[PDB]
């Protein structure tokens, strides 16, 4: 875990995220998926503390999956932040929190509109244009600022994402071997495979 | 040991009927007469106090008990049962209201509770249901005076005045005669002493008779002073003296 | 030991019907009717008082129509207790809905939850069931305006117009009679009090024997508005459709 | 009616007669009695010797609690033993807290709010035994009976089981012949010779005696069994006086 | 908590609350299985006392447990909602530990362990329901049909049906159906589904509800205009 | 603070030969600098062929030991006096010593 | 007859009928014996079978290394009685390093057949047992009844026909009392015992069941081709 | 009514005994212990032609040394065949060794009184239990719901098992090899039955030391009935 | 009809079981009385020890709740032993929580509702008793309150209870109309205790020895029973006039 990205364009919304898995002095794998598809139209990349992640995205995949079978519907991307929000609000003041910050990106079907909210491992959620977890924010929020434009295509948007990982990979201390990166829009969720 | 009684002592029979709640409502009809007008200005509450003995001492049986001081309770049917509920409204008053809200519930809200109090008696396991009749008092700053009544079913209804228990029937027929919506409080305690009249049989004095009133604040039966929004209980329960003096002029 | 008083309220007859369910059902033919009646821009709920008392409080009285949420409302047939245990639960699991999701709850679900505690008791426990029938009228944006009824059983279905509590076979015919699909509001308020007016048990149909409510988007622009009729204004829609 | 197939039901009269159905059983049961003395208690009880294969002096039915009170009954046995387990977590709780040992007249009403408690829900049974019991205490020698309603007394003498009144009988005798006291070991001497007199009711079967006794002078205020010398001495003082 | 034995045995060897529970079956609405030979279908009778009834809103015969499975049910209406969504549950639980949904056989077994389970724990009545639980495992083309009912048991049927008059249906699917040549298309199997239906329903209108399950998730409900069209040929068929 | 544990010392030595094992102890029990005991057996013969020694903190050693000893004798009650191989003896004592993971008996244990 | 639907409720003369049921349940079964000498203890069963294909079910319980029973009646009820046996005598082992007495073994199995008497929703113990023992105070044989009577005796028998074999004890008793020092020949009047409970079936080799306790004997039964010297 | 766990005045318990009658209404199932094996097998009994009979699962494996055949209401066995699996799998963890099948029966036994007012009534089920342990060799084992078991050389349970236990009676010997066993299952099985037997409405199955538990194929007993059928116009 | 064996109504609402819990009231066959002098309040109960072995000290219906209340019943001796215990208990626990002697008309209400759950709540039974309380409170001055199986309880000027308990109420309603009070007009409390037994006597129409006989007087601040010779110098004085 480490470096999690989301940018929110016109009609789309983009979420990068590293493929690197470090322990200790030794990178385990390279190929990492660190996002979990909750519904059809929406999508939640994660980071945070090992173990921890996967059990807290698979937890909330489940749970996004059984509401969506039991009312035969797709459930908006503000209600499922705010379920989500929710969880991680419970889970604070929990014997063991979840040590997950999060990015749920997805695509209002009614509204016709991408949606980028920023939740953190405390319960604290906040929809963006852009945003980023762990340190990747104190470089890409500024270059974002600078480039970000809110009227952008999806191509746009993806050459302004790989403006953030030729910075991060430029300033970064740690090697995180690349991103995934993935598209969210009314055609639902597809994965970029040359990046 | 323990309560084995984990199932419903009251249920529907094929009639349709809840025999324990009907069996109740019997109950309260054996009564003693007890009866509520709201005037204008006030609500008055009132009934019999019929004696057990007479060594005993009627005083220290309240039939009209303060639940807050703006809501008073009279009752009709099982006195014990209607004890324990006032006992429990009080509380309730407290733990589910003024604890959160640091103010008295309204009149209607505290009646609620009494209601769902008693519909519980009706469905919980290994009880009866409560073999009263309440008829609660009360006011408040937003609904003005109000006056209730409450069955052993746990159902309530508003009422502009209303009798409840042995002469309800004959009562309430008086009641209908004679009520207005232009009454003053002190019209409303004169048809009260009329109607209890009719009920009541041997003495009818302020010894025999109970009654008490919700009408204007009472800063005397405050305690204190210094705080201008606390102005005292508009709850005040009529001395014996009180009552006789109102029986000369009937 | 206590099996001896033991009614048993959650078991079969040999005819494969739950007593309890049967007899709380025949407990609520008793109760004032209640009808709901679906139109395109908006629904209404008309239902009659239990022989009212003249020296009862009208105005500051609520024994039929409830309000669940802003969106919902739900008409009320047999133990008005009871009624009121089951509505709190409702307006609270309402809350739960909102407070989770940040949307209002869609109305299906309020119902299907609120009919599951029915089933409960039915099934387990060893209590008697909640003799209730509701009338659920409210409006979503997935499904517009619905109508709803839920019964002790727990079972609950849709419907355009319908009729809970006494005389309900004679309602029933009434509606399916005058009803048609692209009715209006204003139109659905008169069938509900001719419904009403003819199936009655009293002498004549008053404003002081009716609780009335309308859920339009009568409101201004694209939102919904909830209506529970006042004494008064009962007096001017019963004289406006010319019942008195 | 069927005011009587649930215990803690009142029949019409106010009475509860699972408990009177549960004296029944202590009447079919064999005698045993309690004298008071001097300075202490006398215990007593008929064994009934069903066969010559039982064991002699290896089936006791008198039982100790804590180290100064005894303990017998009548009716069936198995309840009594219930009721001696509680009295012994009831003064082992008192002495724990207050360090004296239990008073006499306090763990009187431990038994007697216990069997009590039995009478008050149809959940349980009453007791099938009546309970003679007693012993010495700070304010000395105290005897007591108790029956499955709950309701104790304190006693000069007492008796229970099926030759309950010709134990009365004789006890009643003892108790106007000796106003100013009867001694430990005289009553000893007596009981042996009651239980014989009661033995009168149980005839078929021949029987094997079993006494106790606390006393303040000759057992120093602790429940001893009275075996060897003392025991047969009073069995043959017993043996003539039935003729 | 109630602790009531409600389910025990008679002296003639029967548990009278789970046959009881069989007649509530025998109350309920009819409704069918027939698997083909590349497909399962549902077929399910909707009373036709009620008019005046919203049909987008009311709840559906058939139910969805996961994507590629369904269950149809007889009996009682609230019960069934129940173990419905326990299926739910257990078929989301089985994705997340696993890593694979369930089979169809696997919930089957569940469903009917939650009805076995009810009818020997204290305090409960049995479910009042019998069901027909149809799909495809993952990656499989085999059509899986089972039938559970309220005593808990559990089978696989080439065919079948439940509730009332079902013995009927029974009758004509038994002689109607080939166990060596089941309906080769969707078709032929939604035709004989509709057929054996309207042995028992009345009209084909409003009253037959059909649902098919292919493989792959591949599961559509058809309308009324669909359905409408198998009645009108099998009618005119009939008439020689 | 309360230290629940202690150091008992001494030393154990297990040898296997062809159709024979031997199990040797010293006799000594100690804490810190002084002599508890000279002669304090900690090798004990459980039944079934089965000598057991748990050496370190004693009182850890004398529980496990009373612990697996008690398993042999319900284990022949459980299975109609069944022999309790040593290889399942060894199974049953890692359930004992793992049982309490999170507090463990300080003791290394050899049969 | 309408007091006899649970354990709870006394009859109008004061008795227990769910118990005397459960009494019942022991004279439907098969023939045990119990008797000592000063040396050592003895029980002899009369196992049944279904039929000649089945096996013949075992009476005999081991409790202790000095200790164990015979059942009469509901075998599962003996097992979960021998099982609280166990476990009691167990306590008093790793506890207190002592063996637990005979005398407070049936004190126990008293104590704890009595709750079930006297409780709502429990059943009493539908099974008698012939408990023997050898403990500080010498040789020992207990009855147990599932009313919670346990009586101590030289010798005895439960079961059906069991009056014959009580019978032959009674007059049997001076004789049997001093075989002290023989296991054999204990036995041997126990084997003779119970055959006075024997009607149309005699004694075979895979239908008794004999155990023996001691001074210097553990508890050990015999089954099989061990009991082929006493027939 | 009355009380679940209850005495008769002939000491019996009510629920138990009734449970009983439940079990004999259930599908016949026959087992038979040898030196070289023990057979169990069972009568399907399909309600319906059309419902898929390899789909009924009345034979069943509990270890890889234990078998299990079942009669009554075979719904109430899910429990226990999943508490025996448990028992099995448990005791090797624990012991590092097979469970002797004894054991395993006397901890599925152990359930069976586990009801009252646990569980709200008995099985209505009967068992067979059929295993092999290197002590006592194979072995047979009925498990009744009032939580008594016993050892059988052979024995049948369910609607034909008074008339089938008294023609095993008569057959058994201790010197029946496997495949003769086989045969007098499917002998007795057919006599009993009330349709025609086949491959298709009855199963076999065995335990054997070296394969251990075995469920045969509809093939494999296709052939067995065909052997049997031979042998008995052969005389 | 099983409305009749636990606490539920019938169809004329009533609660059989209480009515008979009252019947175990006169089972005992016991008359008590009370009345309130001006700094004490008296109250006496007859005294039946039929059985010579018994021990007659021990034969008690009077009981010291708390150094202040006494209380009588009247009815079987396990439930009134049940009931003493209880109000024992509750007493001492009111004045550990709230810091001050528990009143006498409080600790009867407390009573009094434990005796109303027993009629509403089927597991238990009414205990079937009459609970007369009495002290000298230091508010309300001399109090007399009774409780019965209903958990009905009020306050008197004095009572009576028993089977010829009417006989008792109607003799002292006389005197109270003549006397014209609320109360004996007395100093001390040996001449009220000479005045419950006078009225008693006249009552009942029988004589009483010292045995016949259990008195029960309440004072400021305690609460105590008469002895035998107390009694009997209280009867000598009353004979002797
Ligand atoms: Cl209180
Ligand atoms: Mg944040």
């Amino acid at each position: 875990m480490d470096i999690i990205l989301g940018i929110r364009v016109q009609d789309s919304v983009i979420l990068a995220s590293s493929k690197a898995v470090t322990r200790g002095i030794s990178v385990l794998k390279d190929s990492d998926d660190k996002t979990r598809q909750l519904s059809p139209h929406t999508l939640m990349s994660f980071a945070g503390e090992a173990g921890d992640t996967v059990q807290f995205a698979e937890y909330i995949q489940a749970n996004i999956q059984l509401y969506s079978i039991r009312e035969d519907y797709e459930l908006s991307p503000q209600a499922v932040s705010s379920f989500v929000r929710q969880e991680l609000a419970k889970s604070i003041r929990s014997r063991r929190p979840y040590q997950v910050n999060v990015l749920i990106g997805g695509y209002d079907k009614k509204k016709n509109k991408p949606e980028l909210y920023q939740i953190d491992y405390l319960g604290t959620k906040v929809e963006l244009p852009y945003g980023a977890h762990g340190y990747s924010g104190f470089y890409t929020f500024s270059l974002l600022d600078h480039h970000y434009r809110p009227d952008m295509t999806t191509e746009e948007g993806l050459d302004l994402l790989k403006l953030c990982v030729q910075e991060l990979e430029k300033r970064m201390p740690m090697d995180f071997k690349g991103v995934i990166v993935k598209i969210v829009d009314k055609d639902g969720i597809r994965q970029v495979d040359d990046f | 040991m323990t309560d084995r009684y984990s199932f419903s002592l009251t249920t529907f029979s094929p009639s349709g009927k809840l025999g324990q709640i009907d069996y109740a409502l019997t109950a309260v009809k054996q009564g003693v007469t007890s009866l509520g007008i709201k005037a204008t200005n006030g609500v008055v509450i009132a009934t019999e106090k019929k004696s057990s003995s007479p060594l005993a001492m009627s005083e220290t049986l309240s039939k009209v008990s303060l639940l807050t001081p703006d809501i008073g309770a009279v009752y009709s049917g099982m006195g014990p049962d209607y004890r324990v509920l006032v006992d429990k409204s009080r509380k309730v008053a407290h733990t589910s209201y003024k604890r959160i809200y640091g103010e008295y519930p309204p009149t209607k809200l505290l009646v609620s509770e009494v209601a769902k109090i008693m519909q519980e008696a009706t469905q919980s396991g290994g009880v009866r249901p409560f073999g009263v009749s309440l008829l609660i008092a009360g006011h408040d700053e937003f609904n003005g005076f109000s006056l209730y009544q409450v069955d052993p079913s746990g159902s309530y209804f508003p009422w502009k005045a209303t009798a409840i228990g042995k002469g309800s029937v004959a009562a309430k027929t008086f009641l209908e005669k004679r009520w207005n919506d232009e009454l003053e409080l002190e019209d409303a305690i004169h048809i009260a002493l009329l109607t209890l009249k009719e009920s009541v049989e041997g003495e009818f004095n302020g010894d025999t008779i109970e009654l008490a009133i919700i009408g204007d604040e009472n800063p005397d039966l405050l305690g204190y002073t210094g705080i201008p929004t606390d102005k005292g209980p508009r709850f005040r329960k009529l001395t014996s003296q009180e009552i006789n003096d109102r029986l000369e002029a009937l | 030991g206590s099996r001896r008083y033991d009614s048993r309220t959650t078991i079969f007859s040999p005819e494969g019907r739950l007593y309890q369910v049967e007899y709380a059902l025949e407990s609520i033919s008793h109760a004032g009717t209640a009808i709901g009646i679906m139109a395109s821009d908006g629904i209404v709920l008309a239902a009659e008082r239990k022989v009212t008392s003249t020296l009862l409080e009208q105005d500051t009285s609520t024994e039929k129509l409830y309000k669940l949420n802003d969106k919902i409302a739900v008409a009320v047939a047999g133990l008005t207790a009871d009624a009121e245990i089951l509505i709190n639960t409702a307006r609270i699991h309402a809350q739960n809905y909102l407070k989770t999701y940040n949307e209002d709850i869609p109305v299906e679900i309020l119902v299907r939850r609120l009919s599951d505690i029915k089933q409960g008791y039915t099934q387990h426990g060893g209590l008697r069931p909640f003799g209730v029938s509701f009338i659920y009228a409210g409006y979503d944006d997935r499904y517009g305006y619905q109508l709803y009824t839920s019964n002790p059983s727990g079972n609950y279905t849709g419907w355009k117009a319908i009729s809970v509590g006494a005389n309900t076979s004679a309602a029933q015919t009434l509606l399916q009679m005058d009803y048609k699909d692209d009715m209006k509001v204003d139109d659905a308020i008169e069938l509900a009090l001719k419904t009403l007016s003819k199936t009655t048990d009293s002498s004549a149909l008053t404003y002081d024997r009716l609780e009335f409510a309308t859920i339009r988007k009568g409101a201004n622009d694209g939102e919904v508005y909830q209506k529970i009729f006042k004494p008064q204004e009962i007096k001017d829609i019963l004289v406006k459709t010319g019942i008195t | 009616t069927g005011y009587d197939l649930s215990n803690s039901v009142f029949s019409p009269d106010g009475r509860n007669f699972q408990v009177e159905y549960a004296v029944k059983a202590v009447e079919n049961g064999t005698t045993s009695i309690g004298i008071k003395c001097n300075d202490g208690v006398v215990f007593a009880v008929e064994k009934l010797i069903t066969s010559k294969l039982l064991v002699p002096q290896k089936n006791v039915k008198i039982q100790v609690v804590d180290r100064h009170i005894g303990c017998v009954y009548s009716g069936l046995i198995p309840d009594g033993r219930h009721l001696v387990n509680r009295g012994r977590e009831e003064a082992a709780s008192f002495k724990k807290l207050y360090k004296t040992p239990i008073p006499i007249p306090a763990f009187a009403d431990r038994l007697g709010q216990y069997v009590q408690a039995h009478t008050l829900y149809n959940s349980v049974r009453p007791f099938g035994v009546s309970t003679i019991f007693g012993g010495v205490d700070k304010n000395g020698a105290h005897l007591y009976m108790l029956e499955p309603s709950g309701s104790y007394w304190g006693y000069k003498g007492a008796a229970t089981g099926k030759g309950r009144q010709s134990a009365k009988a004789e006890l009643e005798k003892l108790v106007d012949h000796h106003p100013e006291g009867l001694s430990a070991r005289e009553a000893v001497k007596q009981a042996a010779k009651i239980i014989y007199l009661a033995h009168e009711d149980n005839k078929e079967k021949d029987f094997e005696l079993e006494i106790s006794w606390c006393s303040l002078s000759e057992t120093n205020g602790l429940h001893k069994f009275v075996k060897g010398d003392l025991l047969q001495e009073a069995i043959d003082f017993a043996q003539k006086e039935i003729n | 908590g109630y602790d009531r034995a409600l389910s025990i045995f008679s002296p003639d060897g029967h548990i009278f609350q789970v046959e009881y529970a069989l007649e509530a079956v025998k109350r309920g609405t009819c409704a069918v299985g027939v698997k083909g030979k590349n497909c399962v279908v549902l077929g399910c009778e909707r009373r036709s006392t009620l008019k005046l009834q919203d049909t987008r809103i009311t709840p559906s015969k058939v139910s969805k447990i996961d994507s590629h499975v369904v269950l149809s049910f007889s009996g009682l209406n609230a019960d069934s909602r129940i173990l419905i969504e326990k299926a739910r549950v257990e078929a989301q639980s089985h994705r997340l530990t696993l890593e694979d949904p369930v089979t169809v056989e696997y919930l089957t077994r569940y469903v009917a362990g939650v009805q076995q389970r009810y009818t020997q724990s204290g305090g409960v009545r049995p479910f009042g329901v019998s069901t027909l639980i149809a799909g495809f495992d993952p990656r499989d083309d085999e059509p899986k049909l089972y039938q559970t009912e309220p005593s808990g048991i559990y089978s696989s049927w080439s065919a079948q049906t439940i509730g009332r008059n079902s013995k009927t249906v029974r009758e004509f699917l038994e002689k109607n159906y080939d166990r060596k040549e089941p309906p080769a298309t969707v078709e032929e199997c939604v035709k004989l589904t509709v057929r054996s239906l309207l042995e028992v329903v009345q009209t084909g209108a409003k009253n037959i509800e059909i649902t098919v399950v292919k493989p792959d998730s591949d599961i559509v409900a058809l309308s009324s205009e669909e359905i409408n069209q198998y009645v009108t040929q099998i009618e005119q068929e009939k008439q020689e | 603070q309360f230290n629940p544990y202690g150091d008992n010392g001494g030393t154990i030595l297990g040898i296997a030969g062809e159709d024979f094992a031997v199990l040797a102890g010293d006799t000594r029990n100690i804490t810190d600098y002084s002599i508890n005991s000279r002669y304090e057996p900690k090798v004990f013969d459980c039944g079934d062929n089965i000598v057991m020694s748990a050496n370190g903190f004693a009182a850890d050693g004398d529980a496990l030991v009373k612990r697996f000893k008690n398993s042999v004798k319900w284990y022949h009650f459980d299975h109609n006096d069944k022999k309790l191989s040593i290889n399942s003896a060894a199974r049953n004592i890692q359930h004992l010593l793992y049982g309490k993971r999170f507090f463990p008996y300080y003791v290394h244990t050899i049969i | 007859n309408n007091y006899d639907g649970d354990t709870v409720t006394f009859s109008p003369t004061g008795r227990l009928f769910q118990v005397e049921y459960a009494l019942e349940a022991i004279k439907q079964g098969s023939v045990t014996v119990g008797l000592r000498s000063n040396t050592h203890a003895v029980l002899v069963a009369l196992k049944r079978n279904a039929d000649e294909l089945s096996s013949y079910q075992k009476k005999i319980i081991k409790c202790d290394e000095h200790m164990g029973l015979s059942l009469a009646g509901l075998a599962p009820d003996a097992r979960v009685l021998s099982n609280y046996l166990r476990q009691q005598c167990n306590y008093s082992s790793l506890v207190f390093n002592r063996k637990l007495a005979v005398e407070r073994a049936g004190h126990l199995l008293c104590d704890k057949a009595q709750k079930n008497t006297q409780s709502y929703g429990g059943r009493p113990y539908g099974v008698g047992l012939l408990i023997i023992g050898y403990d500080k105070s010498g040789a020992h044989l207990l009855e147990f009844q599932p009313s919670g009577n346990v009586t101590e005796l030289y010798g005895t028998a439960i079961g059906a026909r069991s009056q014959g074999a009580k019978t032959y004890l009674e007059r049997t008793l001076d004789t049997f009392i001093k075989i002290d020092g023989n296991p054999d020949e204990l036995i041997k009047a126990g084997v003779e015992a119970i055959s006075q409970s024997l009607r149309d079936e005699s004694l075979t080799v895979d239908n008794l069941s004999i155990a023996i306790v001691g001074k210097d004997t553990p508890f050990t039964i015999y089954d099989g081709e061990a009991v082929a010297k006493y027939i | 009514d009355r009380g679940v766990s209850t005495f008769s005045p002939e000491g019996r318990l009510f629920q138990v005994e009734y449970s009983l009658e439940a079990i004999k209404l259930g599908s016949t199932a026959i087992g038979i212990a040898t030196k070289e094996g023990v057979v169990l097998g069972v009568e399907k009994r399909a309600t319906s032609p059309l419902l898929e009979s390899d789909s009924i699962e009345k034979i069943v494996e509990i270890d890889r040394h234990i078998g299990c055949a079942m009669s009554g209401l075979t719904a109430d066995a899910r429990s226990m065949i999943e508490h025996a699996r448990t028992a099995a799998v448990t005791h090797n963890l624990y012991y590092d060794e097979d469970i002797n099948v004894e054991s395993l029966t006397q901890s599925v036994c152990d359930l069976a009184l586990r009801f009252g007012e646990l569980m709200s009534r008995p099985f209505g089920v009967a068992l067979l239990i059929a295993g092999h342990d290197a002590d006592d060799g194979y072995q047979l084992f009925h498990a009744e719901p009032s939580g008594t078991f016993y050892r059988y050389n052979a024995k049948a349970i369910g609607s034909g098992s008074e008339g089938a236990q008294a023609e095993l009676l008569n057959e058994w010997h201790s010197s029946l090899t496997l495949k003769e066993a086989e045969l007098l299952v499917l002998k007795i099985l057919k006599q009993v039955m009330e349709e025609k037997l086949d491959e298709n409405n009855a199963q076999l199955s065995c335990i054997t030391k070296q394969d251990g538990f075995k469920i045969y194929d509809n093939e494999k007993t296709a052939e067995l009935i065909k052997e049997l059928k031979e042998k008995e116009a052969a005389e | 009809g099983y409305d009749r064996h636990i606490t539920i109504f019938s169809p004329e609402g009533r609660l059989y079981q209480v009515e008979y819990a009252f019947k175990a009231t006169n089972q005992t066959n016991i008359n008590s009385l009370a009345v309130r002098g001006k700094d004490c309040t008296v109250v006496i109960s007859q005294k039946k020890v039929p059985d010579k072995l018994l021990d007659p000290t021990t034969v008690s219906y009077i009981f010291c709740i708390s150094r202040t209340i006494g209380m009588v019943v009247n009815g079987p001796i396990p439930d009134a032993r049940n009931a003493a215990l209880r109000a024992k208990a509750e007493a001492a626990e009111f004045r550990y929580k709230y810091g001050y002697d528990m009143p006498c008309d409080v600790l009867a209400k407390r009573m009094a509702n434990l005796s109303q759950i027993y009629t509403q709540r089927a597991y238990m039974r009414p205990l079937g008793v009459i609970l007369t309380f009495v002290s000298v409170d230091e508010e309300l001055g001399p109090s007399i309150y009774k409780t019965d199986p209903a958990g009905y309880y009020v306050g008197y000027k004095a009572t009576a209870t028993g089977p010829k308990q009417q006989e008792i109420t109607t003799n002292l309603e006389n005197h109270f109309k003549k006397s014209k009070i609320d109360h004996i007009n007395e100093e001390s409390w040996e001449k009220v205790v000479e005045f419950a037994i006078t009225h008693m006597i006249d009552a009942l129409g029988t004589e009483f020895s010292k045995n016949d006989l259990e008195v029960g007087v309440a004072t400021k601040d305690k609460f105590f029973t008469l002895s035998a010779e107390n009694i009997e110098e209280r009867l000598v004085a009353i004979a002797e006039q």
